[PDB]
């Protein structure tokens, strides 16, 4: 959620959006790991998605 | 109209809602419940000695504090 | 006679209006609180629902 | 080649069984159980078994026979052997 | 001896409703939670939708913990999680249970349009519903006081009645009440009443439904269904990986949605046993308990409430029934329908070398398809060390491998298949040839059957494994076991083209040309005149021929004369094998002589004199067409010198009628038709010009002045031998083309003038173009409806194959000539050609039998027919055959791609579907949508009545809407009064006598009619006629046959009229039932026998009748099926095709009939 | 394009092409109407299940091809075998019956 806050100003006040290593300056934490949280954040896919 | 969301936000909606004196009420009646039910405990001997037994393995190191009692008044 | 001709350029004119009307009830949302003199037109209007 | 099966069909009149029979005895080479009952010309079991219908030596009556009198045969050799199996009593 | 408790092999299959124990019996363990997996190390969370512990390891013979890795422990639980250690493949048969805290609803007993629950407590939906959602209480086991079982209450009226009456009634509500009711209820008792109830009160609207209800209830009683498994204590868990959560791409994960479906109904019920042990208000408890019903409901199906839509996707999640469901019904063996290995395809080319035997196939293509026959044959003769060295042999492309593929392919046919694949002949075996190059090449004499042109289509490619399907293609599939079309007895290997432009050019006769008139001593020394330049191809000579007569008994017979003849037909001589007579090439040679040719010699020399003879005319025909170097210029297309003579006259024509119209002299509508009409003449005026001149025209000199034969010219040898083009398109090239239409189905009353050798102008391009656009739409539309015909009638037949031999039935229908108002539009030879006949027919004399009873009627039988004056033979057809559940070959008839009489168990059904369906693309009230109304039983428009029954009629009554006609038998009872509306204009004679069946006014009468008045053999030549006159009228030759079978099974039941076994009115199968009263007529009752009414079902009705409910899963809607055959324990026993395919068995039939005929006697005996 | 061992699908065995080493030749309902109009019972057997379907039969088969032993063992296509199971996912008890 953090991460989702700041992307929102960073959208607009960057002009483009945050670079990946962006908000991690802006997170306390070791700032590479926005990489793995923001992978196994993401919600699987459906398979049933026709295509 | 099934729905489940209707036959809820139908069913409720009877219920009316409470004045800020009704909610008083409400909780004083509680009040006397549960202090019966405390009072009626009290008047158990089993409770008692039993309330001693675990102490007693309190005391052993059988046991500890926070397994027994939450507190006293105070 | 009543068979239209669109194009690119009209399709898109439809789709950015599409996007201002949804930024739209945001920015009434937004107004409505609104302090005085500390927000201005950047705060409201964002990029990615446009 | 076997271009048509048309005179194995007249050996055996329903054509279906004709394959079945036919596939029987193709296994029976194929699996090397058995040897061709006429002259191999690099022809596959398939063919091979076609012919030996044609020239009218194979069909279903001579193969049950065939395998009836087979079941004979290796009774003859375990005749020994399982009746040495008097040990059930 | 003991029966088996493992695996055998299984026939039938049950289906039925599950107990909460019997569900609990296949469950593993129970899930407790929503999770899924562990969200770093990806491993199951144990008691969840994918665990280890209940369902089975992640990988094989592995436990969780990993403490036991060997594959030597297997049957070990491990101590420390729970897992037995076993290939992963078991994680796709185990499933699980939940047990639900309050009891649920099963969505499709509820929903299904014939609400089971509903109908089975005679009880109305809404309110089952209304007590399923706490709005209301329901009475049950009401005891005496006030109150019915089944009466529904409100709040109120609950607490008023609790306090008169505190025990000795009951109420409950929601799923708990609907379950004590289904459990309450004795089915017993309740059938004994029905029964006298039925029998009190006369009403159809009573009645009917009542029928209906009594009989469910027996049967779900028979079934061993107990009612209140309606109602789902315990849920069933698919198992995980047929709803996998496997990775992907990128480290994102994909899973099916019905884990996001299960779960939320676990969610759901764990929060009500939650609220159990809180002591929540009832209104939430309530709340909660509806949302774990649409929780359960939308898992089932999905979309029958409220249509829960799948976490953060639009699109509505997929649910358990939407995976069987689909379209249509099922997706396995629906198209389409499983793919399959060892198969290839590409684009096809010509190969005129060809043998018909054999095929081109790509070099790459044969080496990736064969590749394990390669490996084992590599290391059979030991050229590769083991398989492994093999794969690199074939993969390095070693020169050696190519001699052992000659091996592995020399006797190995292949299936070569297309695209729009219709009749049998669409897939056929040939023998591989190894070819350079990529394309695939086929035999030209083939590209008939297949209906595929060299504009590019593709073909597929299937390798036929084992050695039975090896000597199936070879023995069935095999290009030359089919030289016939089964649809009619006509060759489907007829020269198509290029060849009979080459026959063509060869036996033809020009007047004057080099060589005309010297003689020769046989063809051998003809050609060598031909070939070195002395004579010309086509001249008249005398050549001493040797022609042979089989007309010996088994014996050739051989005579010699002086034939007048051509040098070109000499050559030709030279390939005709043997008993053929010389007077079969001595004419021009056809197109159409020239397919009756190949006919003559598949019915005289047997099918191998015919293969090697058809492939010779295509050599030679290919050959002698390149020498002839015919081509076509812009010189050879003539126009008439007075075609602009003829525009003007009919142009004076239309200005004559113009002034008549400006004059008043004709009225608007008159003068269109009129001017419409000379345009028309005009054009045929055209037409038949440039015809005399383009056909005739060549002028030439033989030792006089002149002489005129038919023209040589280029153009006109096409459209004459018959290779392509046809009078009307030629008409479009040099002579003026048509008058076209425009769009509303007017037709423009200036015609194009101009021609495709001449420019069109602006104006008549466009006019042009509408006849083009609703010529390409109309075929695209058309060519899928005619795909829609096949799939039905396939449907409504299937399963009839060819049992017994013989019925024995004299029984039969009478064959005669069409005779259609002119001369014979169809002769008597060919209806009755290659059936049976009924019985023994006469000379015109007597004591004197032609063919004798049951005979197959071959070419000389039908021709002896001829001899004699015949005119009438009456033919045993399938729609009057005895034998029950089948055909008789006997009554069926000769037809195959061989002459012989029908094998016993070929598939009737198939090929008669297939030889209707496949030429509906040609068809265009009339056309290919009136076939379909025809096999539909539909009823037209504006009917025609018939006479109910015989005797003189009069009219009765007066004019209410029904003016109605009375009849009077003259020995039998009058009652007879039909109520006709008096306004359609009559034509029965009110004062004459009519019999039963008779013309009561005019317009076409519903066959329904036919076949109950007229009777069985009426209405079945009624259709056939009829459907035939469709056809013909296009030139589709389709042998009455398959017409007759779609028929027979358009009759299949029937409605029982007396008693003393069986229902009343039940309709039902004239199979079981004329058995059942053929085993009546003896033993059993001395005759208690019931008399029925044979029935007409149209095709879509017909096929909704299968025993086999796996079969009706298939092609109908697969919900209703599944319930409707699950409540009564309905013991599906295969024994169909549809069936057996889905479950992947032997077809009972062909091949596979020995296997499920030895099968079936071994069932239900000892 | 041509295949004869590719790779296959998770969800229900079938072949799949997963290295552009194309999958195999769809064969239709039609196609097997086909198959039904002639005698050929095995080709068909074949077709739908050990060529395709059958997760066991396949390898079953694979292995008789080189051994030079051309036979099919061939068990149910694991399709109808899913059946069962969504079948049996719903209250419905299916069951194969005899022997
Ligand atoms: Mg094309
Ligand atoms: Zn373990
Ligand atoms: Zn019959």
């Amino acid at each position: 959620n953090k991460l989702n806050r700041i992307s929102r100003q960073m959208l607009q006040e960057m002009g483009r959006e945050p670079t990946p290593e962006e908000l991690a300056e802006r997170m306390l934490m070791p700032e590479d790991k926005i990489r793995k949280v923001l992978k196994i954040a993401k919600e699987p896919i459906s398979m049933e998605t026709p295509i | 109209t099934t729905d489940p969301v209707r036959m809820y936000m139908r069913e409720m909606g009877t219920v009316e809602l409470l004045t800020r004196e009704g909610e008083i009420d409400i909780a004083k009646r509680i009040e006397d419940g549960i202090n019966q039910v405390q009072c009626s405990v009290a008047e158990y001997p089993e409770a008692i000695t039993y309330l001693l037994e675990q102490y007693d393995r309190v005391e052993a190191e059988e046991a500890r504090l926070s397994d027994l009692i939450t507190g006293f008044v105070d | 006679g009543n068979r239209r001709i669109r194009s690119v350029g009209e399709m898109a004119e439809n789709q950015f209006r599409v996007g201002l009307v949804r930024v739209e009830r945001a920015v009434k949302e937004r107004l409505s609180l609104g302090d005085l003199d500390t927000l201005m037109p950047q705060d409201m209007i964002n990029a990615k629902p446009i | 080649a076997r271009v048509t099966v048309q005179d194995a069909v007249e050996k055996i009149g329903n054509r279906f069984d004709l394959v079945l029979v036919a596939a029987r005895r193709a296994r029976q080479m194929q699996v090397g159980g058995k040897d061709p009952l006429v002259p191999e010309e690099n022809d596959k079991t398939t063919v091979i078994a076609l012919r030996e219908i044609e020239e009218g030596l194979i069909n279903n009556q001579i193969l049950d026979v065939r395998e009836r009198q087979e079941q004979q045969e290796q009774e003859a050799a375990e005749l020994q052997a399982v009746t040495a199996i008097a040990e059930g009593r | 001896l003991k029966a088996q408790t493992k695996t055998e092999e299984f026939d039938a299959i049950k289906i039925a409703l599950a107990s909460p124990d019997m569900i609990r019996s296949w469950s593993f363990g129970e899930v407790k939670k929503p999770e899924t997996i562990n969200y770093r190390t990806f491993k199951p969370e144990r008691d969840g939708l994918f665990c280890a512990r209940i369902f089975g390891p992640v990988k094989d013979y592995e436990c969780l913990c990993g403490k036991y890795k060997r594959l030597k422990h297997r049957g070990v639980i491990c101590e420390k999680c729970g897992v037995e250690v076993t290939q992963t493949k078991v994680r796709r048969e185990r499933m699980g249970h939940i047990e639900l805290a309050s009891p649920t609803a099963h969505i499709w007993f509820l929903k299904s349009l014939p609400s089971r629950i509903g109908l089975l407590l005679d009880m109305p939906l809404r309110d089952i519903e209304r007590v399923l959602y706490f709005e209301s209480y329901v009475v049950i086991e009401g005891g005496m006081t006030n109150l019915e079982r089944q009466q529904i209450l409100t709040e109120e009226q609950y607490l008023d009645a609790l306090e008169e009456f505190g025990d000795e009634f009951d109420a409950k509500m929601g799923a708990e009440a609907i379950q004590a009711l289904l459990k309450s209820m004795d089915l017993e008792q309740e059938c004994e009443q029905l029964r006298e109830e039925l029998n009190e009160t006369n009403s159809e609207t009573k009645r009917k439904k009542l029928t209906k209800r009594i009989k469910l209830l027996e049967a779900f009683v028979q079934s061993g269904n107990k009612p209140e498994w309606m109602i789902l204590t315990v849920l069933p868990v698919l198992p995980p990986d047929l709803r996998p959560l496997v990775p992907l791409d990128g480290g994102r994960f994909a899973t099916s949605d019905l884990n996001d479906l299960y779960r939320r109904v676990i969610n759901r019920n764990n929060r009500l046993k939650r609220l159990l042990d809180l002591a929540a208000p009832d209104i939430i408890v309530r709340n909660e308990k509806r949302m774990l019903q649409e929780a359960v409901d939308a898992l089932l199906d999905n979309g029958r409430r409220g249509r829960a839509i799948t976490g953060s996707n639009k699109r509505p999640l997929k649910s358990l029934a939407d995976m069987i469901k689909g379209k249509q019904g099922r997706f396995r063996q629906n198209l389409l329908g499983k793919r399959v290995d060892y198969s290839g395809r590409s684009v096809i080319t010509v190969g005129p070398y060809l043998r018909l035997h054999q095929c081109g196939l790509p070099k790459k293509m044969a080496l990736e398809l064969f590749k394990p026959f390669i490996y084992g044959k590599l290391e059979l003769r030991g050229l590769a060390t083991t398989i492994k060295a093999a794969k690199k042999m074939v993969e390095r492309e070693e020169a050696v491998v190519w001699d052992i593929l000659d091996e592995v392919i020399r006797e190995h046919p292949v299936l070569l298949n297309r695209a729009p694949t219709l009749h049998r002949l669409g897939i056929q075996a040939f023998e591989p040839v190894l070819i350079e190059g990529k394309a695939i090449q086929l035999h030209p004499l083939v590209c008939a059957a297949y209906n595929a042109d060299f504009d590019g289509d593709q073909m597929a490619v299937h390798v036929p494994l084992t050695l039975e399907a090896q000597l199936e293609a070879r023995a069935l599939m095999m290009s030359t076991n089919n030289i016939l079309s089964p649809a009619n007895g006509e060759p489907i290997i007829v020269p198509s083209q290029d060849v009979v432009l080459g026959l063509y050019y060869m036996t033809r006769d020009c007047v004057n040309a080099k060589g005309e008139g010297m003689v020769l001593t046989g063809p051998k020394e003809a050609e060598r005149l031909y070939r070195s330049g002395l004579a010309s191809l086509h001249a008249r000579v005398k050549v001493r021929i040797t022609e042979y007569e089989k007309d010996a008994n088994g014996e050739l017979v051989a005579k010699t004369s002086l034939k007048d003849t051509t040098v070109g037909r000499a050559i030709l001589w030279m390939i005709v094998p043997k008993g053929l007579p010389y007077s079969i090439v001595n004419q021009a040679l056809g197109k159409k002589a020239i397919s009756k040719m190949l006919n003559t010699c598949y019915r005289i020399l047997g099918l191998k004199p015919t293969v090697i003879f058809a492939d010779q005319i295509m050599y030679t025909g290919f050959a002698y067409a390149a020498r002839s170097g015919a081509s076509v210029g812009i010189d050879d297309m003539v126009i008439p010198e007075k075609k602009h003579e003829i525009i003007s006259e009919a142009e004076a024509e239309v200005a004559e009628i113009q002034e008549q119209f400006q004059s008043g002299l004709v009225t608007a509508g008159e003068r269109y038709n009129k001017v419409i009409d000379i345009w028309a003449a005009a054009n045929d005026r055209v037409s038949k010009a440039m015809m005399d001149n383009l056909q005739t025209e060549t002028v030439i000199n033989r030792d006089g002045q002149e002489e005129k034969q038919v023209s040589f010219n280029s153009i006109y040898m096409m459209a004459d031998s018959g290779a392509r083009g046809s009078a009307a398109q030629i008409r479009q090239l040099a002579g003026m083309r048509g008058l076209m239409a425009k769009p509303d189905g007017s037709i423009i009353e200036t015609p194009i003038t101009a021609n495709f050798r001449e420019g069109l102008n602006v104006l008549q391009y466009f006019i042009s173009t509408h006849g083009a656009r609703k010529g390409l739409a109309d075929t695209a539309l058309k060519t899928a409806n005619s795909g829609y015909l096949t799939r039905r009638l396939v449907d409504v037949a299937q399963d009839l194959v060819v049992t017994e031999d013989d019925c024995g039935t004299h029984e039969g229908i009478m064959m005669t000539p069409v005779i259609e108002g002119g001369d014979v539009k169809e002769p008597l030879r060919d209806r009755v050609l290659g059936r049976v006949t009924a019985e023994d027919v006469l000379k015109p004399g007597t004591a004197d039998i032609l063919v004798p009873r049951n005979t197959l009627l071959h070419e000389q039988w039908c021709d002896l027919l001829e001899e004699n004056s015949v005119d009438a033979v009456k033919v045993r057809s399938v729609v009057s055959c005895d034998t029950d559940f089948g055909v008789c070959a006997h009554c069926y008839g000769r037809d195959l791609a061989r002459g012989h009489i029908i094998n016993k168990g070929e598939a009737i059904g198939v090929i008669a579907a297939q030889s209707i369906g496949e030429p509906g693309t040609q068809l265009t009230t009339g056309g290919l949508p009136r076939v379909a109304d025809l096999f539909e039983a539909r009823r037209p428009k504006e009917p025609a009545i018939l006479a109910e029954i015989s005797g003189i009629v009069s009219f009765g009554k007066e004019t209410k809407g029904k003016r109605r006609l009375v009849i009077t038998p003259v020995d039998g009872s009058d009652p007879y009064e039909e109520m006709i509306p008096k306004w359609r204009q009559l034509n029965v004679f009110e004062g004459e006598r009519v019999e039963r069946g008779d013309v009561i006014s005019d317009g076409p009468e519903a066959p329904h009619d036919i076949l109950r008045l007229r009777g069985v053999h009426a209405v079945t030549r009624y259709i056939v006629n009829e459907v035939q006159d469709v056809y013909r009228l296009q030139g589709v030759k389709i042998n009455d046959k398959h017409i007759e079978v779609i028929v027979r099974q358009m009759l299949r039941k029937a409605t029982i009229v007396n008693a003393g076994s069986s229902d009343f009115l039940e309709g039902e199968q004239v199979e079981y039932s004329r058995v059942k009263i053929a085993n009546r007529e003896l033993e059993a009752n001395g005759k208690v026998g019931a008399t029925y009414s044979r029935d007409l079902l149209g095709i879509t009705k017909a096929s909704l009748a299968t025993e086999s409910f796996i079969s009706a899963a298939s092609f109908q809607e697969t919900t209703r099926v599944l319930t409707e055959a699950a409540v009564a324990g309905k013991r599906d026993e295969l024994r169909g095709l549809k069936e057996n395919v889905i479950v992947g068995r032997l077809i009972p039939a062909g091949t596979g009939y020995a296997y499920h005929q030895d099968r079936m006697r071994r069932r239900a005996a000892g | 394009h041509a295949r004869s061992t590719g790779s296959y699908s998770l969800v229900t065995q079938q072949p799949l092409g997963g290295k552009a080493q194309f999958g195999g030749q769809r064969f239709g309902e039609m196609e097997v109407w086909a198959l039904e109009a002639y005698g050929a019972a095995y080709t068909l057997q074949e077709m739908l299940t050990v060529k395709s379907d059958d997760v066991n039969g396949r390898t079953k088969m694979y292995k008789n091809i080189v051994d030079g032993n051309h036979q099919m063992e061939p068990g149910m296509p694991e399709s109808f075998n899913v059946l069962l199971k969504e079948i049996r996912s719903l209250g419905i008890n299916i069951e194969l019956e005899d022997e």
